[PDB]
């Protein structure tokens, strides 16, 4: 952990675009992580700061960094309904089928929160409709347990 | 009246003696305290939910209690915090003047009826309802110096053997333990548990069964069969008493007949109820007692009694145990009392010395001297009658009134002496004529002074309570002063004064007095010559007056305002804040660095450092700590460099270097409560369904915009805590149901192991104490540990937690705030230098009006007590000024002449302003009260000048100028006498340093500056005022 | 109910009594704990 790495973790989370910009110009570690293994990209994805996601990725951030429980920024973006961030991540090589420690995928999380547009995008980029989490569930299982009829149809 | 008592000196003595006995009795029985009660009454509700996160606390405890705080009288507002240490505090603040006991019982009764709606474990811990104080009389530290006791050992010893006797000590109102009594600690081992197919559920069940009180009954109980010989109680199971008994608690009998005991799956020890705080005193384990003063109690007597009680405990201390006093207001308060008594006494001396310089005979100097102790004594009696205490405010109220209270008997005596020397009349006849000249004026003056000071008693809230202390003290002294001067001094004048031959002005005397008298006789002619020339040219002086008035306004606008001077109270604070999520051990390293700094670099100043890891002011948790620094006695810290402001500045500078931690030192507020001076206290409120995240975004939007106005706003910041990573664990209901694992077993297994769980009570050496189960530390540290905890399914199989759960990181709040029952975020800040708090609050409302839909706001605390208690000042000053004018118009029987007196006001004020500005002081309460007393006396000086001038015009047909010159000639000496005594008597406060000199400087310099210009300017300007006003009308 | 005098003194009477500090005008306090499990604590106040 570095001085500027910490500042970047904070600025990325806070969505302070200009501070991120200046930090990028000063060489702040884009691969810094906190105790739970979240990188600046994890944070920007979680909190939905689109422009910082993009700046970070232009600046060599690991698009497929995972935290200490196996979760990637695409997991976060998909789970919290950040549609454009999800597109940018996948466009930059994010693993559409990344499994966290629970065998949970971005499709699972998006389906669970009923983010229909994000589900379609993930399917577009080749998300595995049949992947099962540790309990043997799929996105489809989630949709009918949730009683989400629209989503159930998409997953067919 | 003065007539009545001129012929009744014995009656006059009797009244004086009664007044002195009353005062003597009052001084014996009067409560002593640093400050009186000033903050509005507040009740705090505190609750604990072991192992609960902030959201859980809020949504199962805080909201439920808040929804029940209805039908309580005089509530101003309500606020709360819910945090991830499992703690909630709800604070309800009531209107000033509300009966604090009724407030508390109404709160506690509404709570009582909400208790059945709270979680069981919260009902178990109990919910405390208490009166909120922020001041301690003292803090007694208890340490162990031979390394044989942990803080838990010490805390338990204090609870068992010290607390109760202190709580019973005379004068102490409340005692708080810094730590807890022992709890029986069962530290579970998941590996051993699984080995025997046991879970924390079986542990809890076994403890409840084998540690319990069981009702039995009686042998030969009624109704008996007749002929029964014996009646005896049956005693059955009673609570366990020892760690050994707990270790032997039976959990299981295996098939080989072997036995599983609790000590086979757990480590068992006496320990603390909580482990969030680590307290150290110069690096050694510590506990302590925080002690508060009982109502109406004497702080100095209580501290002495506390120390006596402790000494009689000393013999029974285990080895290494030592008492220590890191905080004790009593020595500081001792210094204050003595200093003011010193000031009052040398004031009495100075009146003697001054009156003797001018009057030059013992009897004449004795008469004004005697009046002073009589007036002071009477004032204490009146204070006692009004139920006031001897405190910092009332004591300084008296020295602020010295000039006024001392002046009456000086004026009476000086005038009788002047009459004798000018007319030759005998003492008695002279005293009659003299009183005829001044009695009505002195009584009118009394009315005018009442009009000046009484309205100050009628401000609301906290500042009203502060001003009231001065107002009643000053009006009393002023009142007693006139009474004594109209009753006792004339009796003494008529009976004790040696006659003076007509024309005898002492100019024929030898040595010093002869020279002084001739010098002062010629100076008076010089003086009247000047006034003569001045009155030939009043135009320029009306100009010079406007210049003074303009200058006054200029200096006033630019004098920065505060409340009460900081002091070197012999202690101060150091804040330690590490980044969010920092551990208790990390914070301890910083605190150690801090403590080590003070004990080496400030070894000549610092007595001790009391490090409290885990405690913050605006949020607790493992990443916050406090270092409370106690300094050596003021006598050992010569010079400004070794006083708290310096020490603090040095410390804050040194700790700038420290890496991942914000560490800074600061002096304590005068009155632990109130304002940050130019500070405000703002609540952002969720008025709709918005939720914590949207409220946070709105807060960040408000903060960014505030930051864009450095010109108006400065240091606007959240008071609370930022969201942090937390570990979300989802139990899979289907998989639990398929494995035959119940959700209750799952959830008490998780909570009991990881959060700890209060099972029941046991008896430790005659005292009832708690029993807690919880995982030994090494099995509840990390996510991989979760899978080491097994739950027993219905069919006997042990199922690892990992089989039916899944986890992920997320963010959440470690401290949720609410305000008047709605989700909130408190924001602190202050007016930029040069700007008013009113201005800064106006902007905040403007910025707040541009926030997202559903986001509202409110003002609380110091700010609430301004948007309400600051609309008052204008109307109170107006009443004062109107009543003053009306009293004067009555005195002078004239609608215009009162103006010639009221014009004096700026003359004292300019001098006070110049002094405070030059010395770099502020416009504080002491400055302001001093302004009033300075104004009061100069008004009085003018009132007598004008009275004399007008009397000469009215009754001796003398001309305007002739009357004015004669008046001013006669008023010169008495005016110089009071001004000399008061200015000298106030000089020590001006220059003093160390203990309490902050307040002494604050009253001293304003008064000395105001008196100099008031006396120097008024003896030239009121002649002008009177002449110009008369001509105009 | 069912508790002896000692038990009830330790778990009830002393608990209440150690909280009976800092009450205005208190002159004295007296209590008993008996074999019925019953406890009475009486606080007597200054005459006015
Ligand atoms: C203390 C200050 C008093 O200072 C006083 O000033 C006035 C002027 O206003 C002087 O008065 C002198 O100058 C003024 C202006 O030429 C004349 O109107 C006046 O007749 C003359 O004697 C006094 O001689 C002096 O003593
Ligand atoms: C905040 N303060 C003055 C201090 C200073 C030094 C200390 O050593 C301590 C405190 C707070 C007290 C509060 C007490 C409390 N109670 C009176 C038993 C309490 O409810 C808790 C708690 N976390 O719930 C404590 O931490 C606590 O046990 C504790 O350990 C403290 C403690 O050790």
């Amino acid at each position: 952990g570095s001085d500027l790495g910490k500042k970047l973790l904070e600025a990325a989370r806070a969505g302070r675009d200009d501070e991120v910009r200046i930090l990028m110009a000063n060489g702040a570690d884009v691969n810094a992580a906190d105790v739970v293994g979240w990188t600046p990209l994890h944070l920007a994805a979680y909190w939905g700061h689109l422009e910082i996601v993009e700046v970070l990725l232009k600046n060599g951030a690991d698009v497929n960094a995972y935290d200490t429980l196996g979760s990637t920024p695409l997991h976060l973006a998909a789970h919290f309904g950040h549609l454009e961030i999800v597109e940018v991540l996948l466009k930059n090589g994010a693993d559409v089928n990344a499994k966290d420690d629970n065998g949970i995928t971005p499709l699972h999380l998006a389906a669970n929160r009923g983010h229909l547009e994000i589900v379609e995008v993930l399917l577009k980029y080749g998300a595995d409709v049949n992947a099962q989490d540790k309990f043997g569930k799929t996105a489809f299982d989630i949709s009918i347990n949730n009683g989400n009829e629209d989503l159930a149809e998409i997953l067919q | 009246m003065p007539n009545f008592f001129i012929d009744r000196p014995i009656f006059a003595w009797v009244i004086a003696i009664i007044i002195m006995l009353a005062g003597g009795l009052a001084i014996l029985k009067l409560p002593v305290a640093q400050y009186p009660t000033i903050a509005p009454p507040a009740v705090t509700i505190s609750a604990s939910y072991p192992g609960a996160d902030a959201k859980t606390v809020q949504d199962t405890v805080t909201q439920v209690i808040e929804q029940n705080m209805n039908g309580i009288d005089n509530l101003m507002y309500m606020s709360s915090n819910s945090d991830s240490t499992g703690t909630v505090q709800i604070t309800l603040t009531f209107e000033s003047g509300t009966d604090a006991d009724i407030a508390q019982v109404q709160v506690q009764n509404k709570l009582q009826l909400a208790m059945p709606l709270l979680p069981q474990e919260v009902q178990q811990q109990g919910v405390s309802v208490e009166k909120s104080s922020s001041s301690f009389l003292m803090v007694v530290g208890v340490i162990n110096t031979d390394g044989t006791m942990t803080q838990e050992d010490i805390s338990d010893y204090v609870a068992a053997n010290m607390k109760d006797a202190i709580s019973r000590t005379s004068g102490v109102g409340d005692v708080q333990l810094f730590g807890s009594q022992y709890a029986m600690r069962i530290w579970m081992n998941p590996n051993e548990l699984n080995k025997f197919q046991l879970t924390p559920v079986d542990v809890i069940t076994a403890i409840k069964a084998q540690n319990a009180q069981v009702a039995a009954g009686q042998l030969g109980g009624t109704p008996p069969v007749k002929g029964q010989q014996l009646n005896a109680s049956i005693i059955a199971q009673t609570r366990l008493t020892s760690t050994e008994e707990f270790g032997k608690i039976l959990l299981k009998v295996n098939q080989d007949g072997s036995r599983v005991l609790l000590r086979d799956v757990a480590k068992i020890e006496l320990g603390g109820e909580n482990y969030d705080i680590i307290a150290e005193f110069n690096g050694q384990p510590a506990s302590g007692l925080g002690i508060k003063l009982a109502t109406g109690a004497n702080a100095l007597d209580t501290a002495a009694a506390i120390r006596a009680e402790l000494a009689k405990m000393e013999p029974f201390f285990p080895s290494g145990l030592k008492i220590v006093y890191p905080y004790d207001t009593t020595p500081f308060v001792k210094i204050s009392i003595h200093e003011v008594v010193k000031t009052l006494v040398e004031a009495i001396i100075l009146v003697f010395l001054v009156m003797y310089l001018f009057l030059q005979n013992f009897r004449a100097t004795l008469i004004p001297t005697i009046a002073v102790p009589v007036v002071l004594l009477g004032t204490f009696a009146v204070l006692a009658a009004f139920g006031f205490s001897i405190n910092t405010l009332t004591m300084f109220g008296m020295v602020l009134a010295i000039g006024l209270l001392v002046d009456n008997a000086i004026v009476v005596v000086e005038n009788v002496e002047r009459v004798m020397a000018e007319e030759g009349l005998p003492p008695k006849e002279a005293t009659r004529k003299s009183m005829g000249q001044i009695q009505g004026a002195l009584v009118g003056i009394a009315m005018v002074l009442s009009a000046v000071f009484v309205p100050m008693a009628f401000f609301g809230g906290s500042t009203g309570a502060i001003y009231r202390q001065f107002s009643i003290t000053i009006v009393s002294a002023m009142a007693l002063s006139v009474l004594v001067a109209l009753i006792l001094t004339p009796a003494l004048c008529a009976t004790m004064l040696k006659p003076i031959a007509k024309g005898d002005h002492g100019e024929g005397k030898k040595g010093f007095f002869g020279w002084f008298n001739r010098m002062f006789e010629k100076s008076t002619h010089h003086y009247t010559d000047s006034v003569g020339g001045i009155l030939r040219s009043t135009g320029r002086y009306l100009v010079l007056y406007l210049i003074i008035v303009v200058g006054m306004a200029y200096l006033f606008v630019r004098l920065p305002s505060s409340f009460l001077p900081d002091e070197d109270q012999g202690v101060f604070m150091t804040m330690v804040q590490l980044p969010a999520g920092a551990t208790q051990e990390r914070t301890q390293k910083v605190l150690n660095e801090v403590t080590h700094y003070y004990l080496t670099k400030e070894k000549n100043n610092v007595e001790s450092v009391f490090a409290v890891n885990g405690f913050g002011f605006a949020g607790r948790g493992q990443n916050t700590g406090i270092a409370f620094v106690s300094l050596k006695d003021w006598a050992d810290r010569p010079g400004e460099e070794n006083k708290v402001e310096a020490i603090t500045m040095r410390a804050t500078r040194a700790f700038s270097q420290i890496k991942d931690a914000m560490v800074f030192a600061f002096n304590l507020p005068a009155i632990v409560e109130l304002g940050t001076a130019t500070g405000f206290d703002f609540e952002l409120i969720d008025q709709a369904g918005l939720g914590h995240e949207k409220l946070t975004q709105a807060r960040n939007q408000l903060l960014a915009e505030a930051a864009k106005h450095p010109d108006m706003l400065t240091s606007v910041r959240p008071n609370g805590l930022e969201d942090t990573p937390q570990f979300k664990i989802d139990i899979d209901q289907e998989k639990a149901q398929a494995l035959g694992v119940s959700i209750n077993d799952i959830n008490t297994t998780l909570g009991a192991a990881w959060g700890g769980s209060y099972v029941n009570d046991f008896i430790d050496r005659g005292r009832v104490k708690k029993v807690y189960v919880m995982s030994e530390a090494k099995y509840r540290m990390l996510p991989d540990d979760i899978g080491d905890w097994y739950v027993r399914a219905a069919d006997g199989q042990m199922v690892p937690f990992s089989a039916f759960s899944s986890s992920r990181w997320e963010y959440g709040s470690p401290r949720l705030e609410r305000y008047n029952g709605l989700p909130s975020m408190e924001i602190l800040g202050q007016a930029a230098p040069g700007k008013s708090t009113g201005e800064a609050m106006e902007l905040m409302e403007q910025l707040a009006s541009k926030l997202p839909t559903g986001v509202g706001y409110d003002w609380t605390g110091m700010s609430y007590q301004e948007r309400l208690s600051g609309n008052q000042a204008p109307s109170l000053y107006a009443i004062s000024l109107i009543v003053v004018f009306l009293c004067l118009a009555a005195l002078y029987e004239s609608w215009s002449i009162p103006f010639s007196v009221m014009l004096v006001v700026p003359l004292g004020v300019i001098g006070a302003l110049l002094a405070a500005t030059f010395r770099g002081l502020t416009n504080d309460v002491y400055f302001q009260v001093g302004l009033l007393t300075t104004i009061g006396l100069s008004a009085k000086n003018a009132i007598l000048i004008v009275e004399f001038a007008k009397d000469l015009m009215d009754k001796e047909g003398k001309g305007l100028i002739e009357a004015t010159l004669d008046a001013v000639r006669m008023r010169l000496r008495p005016i110089l006498m009071t001004s000399l005594a008061f200015i000298l008597g106030v000089m020590p406060l001006v220059i003093s340093t160390g203990a309490g000199s902050g307040a002494q400087n604050a009253v001293g310099t304003g008064v000395m500056g105001g008196m100099v210009t008031a006396t120097v300017l008024a003896i030239f300007f009121v002649p002008v005022f009177f002449v110009v006003v008369r001509r105009r009308f």
